[PDB]
RNA sequence: GACCAGGCG
DNA sequence: GTAATGAACTACTTCCC
DNA sequence: GGGAAGTAGTTACGCCTGGTCATTAC
């Protein structure tokens, strides 16, 4: 649904560092090159990142009340 | 030059532009646009008894969806609508009836017959053409195909029928014999008759029909049709003069013994035995007429061309005798043809139209006799319209789209919709089934075929005794529909094709088949198949037309009909492809699509009878001037679920076909529309992710936008015997940052019916004076008006809506308490509650419930090249080892499972994941063409890491280094729906049944276990007579029965004065008492039942 | 017995009373179909 | 309660 | 308002010209 | 009589899920 708070396996925080990500990514930028600059070494973090999507926002349209 | 990444573009295109439930949506637009007139043409009109009146039919027209309230008005109708108020989305139909009175027709008049269900995103759903905001706001989900009905509320599919070609003729041999067999069905108004001709050891062919149970021979079946004169049999069934001796030595039999009439007799005497002797004649002309190859026609002129054509089946049969013709094959696809919506649909349709008639029919009759011809005659129009009853049709229709009960005796046609995701709602959609038996063995039946190629995925099969006889289409398969026939004739009868009336065949001759029939003769067919084929490469007729040759027989065929498989092919001329660099480029651009390279030559289908004649090259490099054609993706063959699977070459054919199949249960985000979509159950993943090694196929099926299952840290190591046989351990703290979390639905129903009178059923609280009032703690939480407040918590027997029904009749004046409660060994939340009307009236009401399950022991988790197992045990994250790089495994799988299912695709995988996640981009592992294993090798070993893929470990308990290099990695993983919360059952004392006695059956209505009869002789076995008394009767039925002593009856207690006595004989002082189990009763009685009388001897201890 | 209701697609409050009442139908759209809505409670939730 | 369809070992 | 129904197998048993 | 030929009888054990029934013309 949305981004994780936490990776799973060592409990690092990355849940505000997806947005940043994307847009470099989205600008041209070498993806790895830009993981090393957000500080995520062990690769169990990057995990977290290279493979989500967003499916929150194309849920929202149906409302229960 | 063309590369294989190039022609993956032009592949995309074809998915792209037609889509992937074709096969559905092409055939009901046929059956709506054509099929509905023809069945009204078939009966032409109704002829009542009335002495002056007759009604011609006109035109069929198919209106709006709508739906008609009770009270009158008719409203427009969305299937979301449809879906949650359990009505049936469904349009009226209309048709005009002119007329008759004394030979002149009047002005025609229109009425309403009835109504049709529809198909889900077809040419007349309201849903069609839609944008996607316009679906968003409808609540629909626009990556939903369509492709099914709505029948009350529920989802039903079509699954298609595998059925054998509809007027070809075949030969075989059966060893019990010499028998040379060659039997044909026809079809003729979905009506299947089987006729054989064959001969035996005396050398006289002979013919079995239909309603005959003699086989008449085949001279005088012959001479029953005309042509009595020797020269004209043989004249008609051939020239060789093998044949000619072969014949001479037929004749005798009949040649000069009977004559046409004779014949007749001899028919009318074997078809009507010991009847009148007009009766006869009649009866035999009639069986003649119409039970002997009806697609030839019906009418009585038709006998000479029923005649050509057996005599062409005796032709192959004899032919095969000699050895001039090898004995076909049934299991060549090129002999079996598919059935789709559009002709079941049709049949069925006809049966219901078959009934409305004679039923109108029958009501004019009543009513004319009845009010007289003055009423008749006053108001025409009027007497027409009220004379028919528009449900016979409806609801004839609806039942059997919601059974599943074809008429015909056929079963399983209409299923219900899988829906637990993405995957398995579209495999559901793309299903083949064979309508032979289950229980039989069917060796060759269930073997795979070379013919398979493309057009059957060879790994998508289930695993019990339905292996084989269910199979799924491949991504490449492409089905037809049907052109106009006689267009197709008078066309080829335009280029040098002599008719069959005019000349004889000879083997000096080719002969030319269209659809199965003989039309004709030619000098020289390899030149005709040339011409006709360079014509539908031009643009000059249809695609759908496919021609073969053979020249050992020196035949032609020509193919028109529907329900064929093929697949698409590159055209390739003088050893150089017709598909060039600019092409491609045209195509990514935007300005070529896949229906104009279709028409421009390009591209070409073939069906199995055109892939004879081909040399397909596999490869674009591997092309020479012998090749004919060149294959477009290797790749494509495999099914849907089945492409899932990374680098699926590596792997054994089991593990795959374990792996398909277990791609269909996962869990994960299905549609997007879950919150207000009303289903029994449901499922949901709390954070689905993205495949890392995936193929490039998922990306362009859409199945990214909706994924299941996530990735896992996966470290091969043999744990402290938790992990041994399959079973896998966990970490807890993944566990407590939400890895694997799902959310578990379910709905309720209740309804306020009505009754016959005033008597009706009521929302509302309970009284305690109410029979069956449960505990004042169950009504709880429940408002005043009688429903749940939404987000309260609810336990096991909780009452959701409070009901309560008219008094039973023996209790007088006393309401019951029918209110619907949870289930007993469930817990959740109510989500959501829905107040709506049903259709006739009646208030309706629907609740939800929401369950959050975590992982625990018992729980299957299970990857995607067919590994599987249940968790075996948590463990603290402290105690797990961790690499020295800084990793901790997020799961153990123990290294004894590895070598003997071989799947090697799966340490590929972990390699190329655990590369993908370091570089920062996705590995492709499209089959055939993905990235091979060196190149990750090498990679893998410049990031950093050892080329092997091991690492150093430190021990989590000891605290010191293993001894040995451990292989790690990241593996996809999925969690599939066996969930051990739904298998827990235990059972003390409960109900029983209401005939025997003996606890029920089921983990719903807390049944008990069966004690098998192997079980009784393992208890034998072991040789506890006693642990059989116990378990067999004591926790069984037991009763006590009275015995008389003197005769064996049972004898008579009697309540009112506490005497026992025997009631046939009087006896009353030997009675005694004897236990029993009660099934043993039963039996006595059943026996006692009929008119065997058990006697009983009695004995002391 | 007077209680709240909510259409399934306007989204705006209805108000009548299911007892007596002969067709359910927002006076607002032709829609038959109402929420139940959520009441004014303090739920409370763990956090594991 | 009996049928039909689909799954699990 | 109700009374009224509309595929393989194997071993026996019967022929039978 | 001993060759058809036509009956007549069978075809693993549990468990789970859901859906439909159980007449009608006057
Ligand atoms: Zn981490
Ligand atoms: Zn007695
Ligand atoms: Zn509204």
């Amino acid at each position: 649904m949305i981004v994780p708070v936490r990776c799973f396996t060592c409990g690092k925080v990355i849940g505000d560092k997806y947005y940043e990500f994307k847009r470099r990514v989205e600008a041209g930028e070498d993806p790895e090159k830009v993981l090393d600059d957000l500080g995520l070494e062990r690769y169990c973090c990057r995990r977290m990142l290279l493979s989500h999507v967003e499916l929150i926002d194309d849920i929202m349209h149906y409302r229960v009340y | 030059d063309v590369t294989p990444d190039d022609l993956w573009i032009v592949m995309e295109s074809y998915w792209q532009e037609k889509g992937l439930v074709r096969q559905h949506l092409d055939s009901y637009n046929a059956f709506i646009e054509r099929g509905l007139q023809e069945v009204v043409n078939e009966f032409g009109g109704i002829k009542p008894d009335i002495p002056d009146f007759e009604v011609k039919f006109g035109k069929i027209r198919v209106g709006e969806p709508e739906f008609q309230e009770p009270h009158g008005q008719r409203k427009p109708l969305y299937p979301m609508d449809a879906r949650i108020r359990n009505l049936t989305y469904a349009a009226p139909l209309y048709l005009e009836m002119i007329p008759v009175i004394k030979g002149v027709e009047q002005d025609p008049v229109e009425v309403r017959i009835g109504e049709l269900p529809i198909m889900l995103k077809s040419k007349v759903c309201r849903l069609y053409g839609l944008s996607d905001e316009e679906l968003i706001k409808l609540g629909e989900d626009p990556k939903d195909p369509g492709g099914y009905f709505i029948i009350n509320g529920s989802e039903r599919v079509i699954v298609s029928i595998e059925d054998i070609a509809p007027n070809r003729t075949l030969v075989e041999k059966d060893e019990r014999q010499e028998k040379y067999i060659a039997k044909v069905f026809s079809y003729r108004h979905g009506y299947r008759a089987l006729v054989a001709v064959e001969r035996r050891k005396d050398g006289i062919l002979y013919v079995d029909i239909p309603n005959v149970p003699k086989p008449v021979k085949f001279v005088y079946v012959m001479r029953a049709l005309g042509l009595e004169r020797d020269k004209d049999i043989v004249e008609a069934v051939g020239n060789d003069p093998e044949v000619q001796q072969i014949m001479f030595d037929n004749l005798e039999d009949a040649s000069d013994i009977t004559t046409q009439q004779e014949a007749l007799e001899f028919i009318g005497k074997l078809v009507a035995p010991g009847q009148a002797r007009e009766y006869r004649l009649k009866r035999a002309e009639y069986v003649i007429d119409n039970n002997l190859l009806p697609h030839m026609g019906v009418s009585p002129e038709d006998r000479i061309k029923k005649a050509y054509y057996l005599g062409m089946m005796a032709l192959k049969v004899i032919e095969l005798s000699l050895g001039r013709r090898p004995e076909d094959d049934k299991d060549h696809y090129a002999n079996k043809r598919l059935r789709l919506a559009g002709d079941l649909l049709k049949d069925l349709f006809r049966v219901a139209f078959s009934q409305l008639v004679k039923d109108i029919q029958y009501q004019m009759t009543k009513t004319y006799q009845r009010k007289g011809d003055k009423y008749t005659f006053g108001n025409i129009h009027r007497f027409i319209r009220n004379s028919i009853r528009p449900d016979v049709l409806t609801e004839r229709i609806e039942h059997a789209l919601a059974t599943g009960a074809w008429p015909g005796g056929r079963t399983g046609v209409s299923q219900l919709l899988d829906r637990t995701n993405y995957m398995s709602t579209l495999s559901h959609l793309r299903r083949v089934t064979s309508p032979l038996d289950r229980e039989q063995p069917h060796f060759e039946a269930r073997d795979l075929h070379g013919t398979h190629w493309g057009r059957i995925c060879p790994t998508e099969t289930p695993e019990g005794p339905n292996c084989g006889l269910v199979k799924n289409l491949a991504l490449m398969a492409q089905i037809t529909t049907a052109v106009p026939e006689e267009e197709i004739r008078e066309y080829l009868m335009s280029l040098g094709i002599v008719p069959i009336e005019v000349r004889r065949p000879d083997p000096t001759l080719w002969r030319v088949y269209l659809n199965g029939v003989l039309i004709g003769t030619i000098e020289d067919g390899k030149a005709l198949v040339q011409r006709i084929r360079q014509d539908r490469r031009s643009g000059k007729i249809s695609d759908v037309i496919n021609v073969a040759y053979y020249e050992d027989v020196k035949e032609v065929y020509v193919n028109s009909d529907d329900g064929r498989v093929r697949r698409p092919l590159i055209i390739v001329e003088n050893g150089v492809p017709k598909l060039t660099k600019e092409h491609v480029q045209a195509v990514k651009e935007g300005r070529l699509k896949w229906s104009d390279l279709i028409k421009m030559g390009i591209i070409e289908y073939l069906d199995a009878e055109e892939e004879e004649n081909a040399y397909v090259a596999m490869w674009p490099w591997e092309v020479t001037e012998e090749h004919t054609h060149l294959e477009l993706m290797p790749a494509a063959i495999l099914g849907l679920p089945a492409s899932l699977v990374p680098y699926p070459e590596h792997n054994a054919a089991p593990r795959n076909t374990y792996g398909a199949g277990m791609a269909k249960q996962s869990l994960g985000l299905g549609w997007a529309n879950f919150r207000i979509r009303v289903d029994t159950r449901g499922h949901l993943l709390h954070y689905p992710q993205i495949p890392l090694v995936n193929s490039r196929i998922m990306k362009a099926v859409g199945y990214e936008d909706r994924p299941a299952g996530q990735n896992f840290v996966v470290a091969v190591l043999a744990y402290q015997g938790y992990n041994m046989e399959d079973a896998i351990i966990i970490n807890k703290a993944s566990i407590e940052r939400g890895l694997a979390r799902s959310t578990f639905f379910r709905t309720y129903e209740a309804e306020e019916k009505k009754y016959l009178g005033g008597q009706t059923d009521k929302f509302e609280i309970p009284d305690p004076t109410v029979r069956g009032y449960r505990g004042e703690k169950y009504y709880r939480n429940l408002d005043e008006d009688g429903l749940i407040f939404p987000e309260s918590k609810v336990e096991g027997k909780d009452v959701l809506v409070g009901r309560t029904s008219p008094p039973r009749f023996l209790s007088l004046q006393e309401r019951r308490e029918t209110s619907v409660a949870v289930r007993p060994s469930e817990k959740g939340v109510v989500d959501k509650v829905i107040i709506t009307e049903t259709g006739d009236g009646t208030k309706l009401v629907k609740v939800t419930v929401r369950d959050l399950r975590i992982p625990e022991l018992g729980d299957k988790f299970a990857s995607r090249h067919g590994q599987k197992g249940v968790i075996g045990l948590i463990v603290p994250q402290e105690d797990m080892p961790w690499t020295e790089s800084g990793i901790v495994p997020d799961l153990i799988v123990n290294p004894h499972g590895i070598p003997s299912r071989m799947t090697v695709g799966q340490l590929i995988e972990a390699i190329g994941g655990k590369v993908a996640s370091l570089k920062g981009r996705r590995v492709d592992g499209t089959a055939f063409i993905g990235e091979p294993e060196e190149k990750l090798r090498k990679e893998l070993e410049e990031l950093g890491f050892k080329h092997t893929g091991r690492e150093i470990m430190y021990d989590g308990i000891t605290g010191k280094r293993l001894e040995a290099d451990i292989f790690i990695g990241v593996i996809y993983y999925q969690r599939l729906h066996h969930m051990v919360a739904d298998k827990i059952h235990a059972r003390s004392r409960g109900p029983v049944q209401v005939l025997t006695k003996q606890p029920t059956e089921g983990r719903a209505r807390e049944g008990g276990l069966r004690f098998g009869e192997m079980e009784r002789d393992v208890l034998v076995g072991h040789g506890a007579a006693m642990l059989l008394i116990e378990r067999l009767l004591e926790e069984s039925d037991k009763t006590e029965v009275w015995v008389c002593e003197n005769c064996g009856h049972i004898a008579l207690e009697d309540k009112r004065r506490r005497r026992v006595y025997c009631p046939v004989c009087g006896e009353e002082e030997r009675i005694s008492k004897v236990e029993m189990s009660y099934a043993f009763k039963l039996l006595l009685d059943e026996l006692k039942a009929m008119v065997i009388r058990p006697k009983l001897n009695l004995s002391e201890r | 017995v007077e209680a709240v209701y909510r259409c399934f697609k306007c989204g705006r409050e209805v108000k009548l009373d299911l007892s007596i009442t002969r067709d359910l139908r927002c006076p607002y759209c032709g829609s038959k179909i109402l929420y139940k809505p959520r009441p004014k409670v303090p739920r409370r939730v763990k956090a594991i």
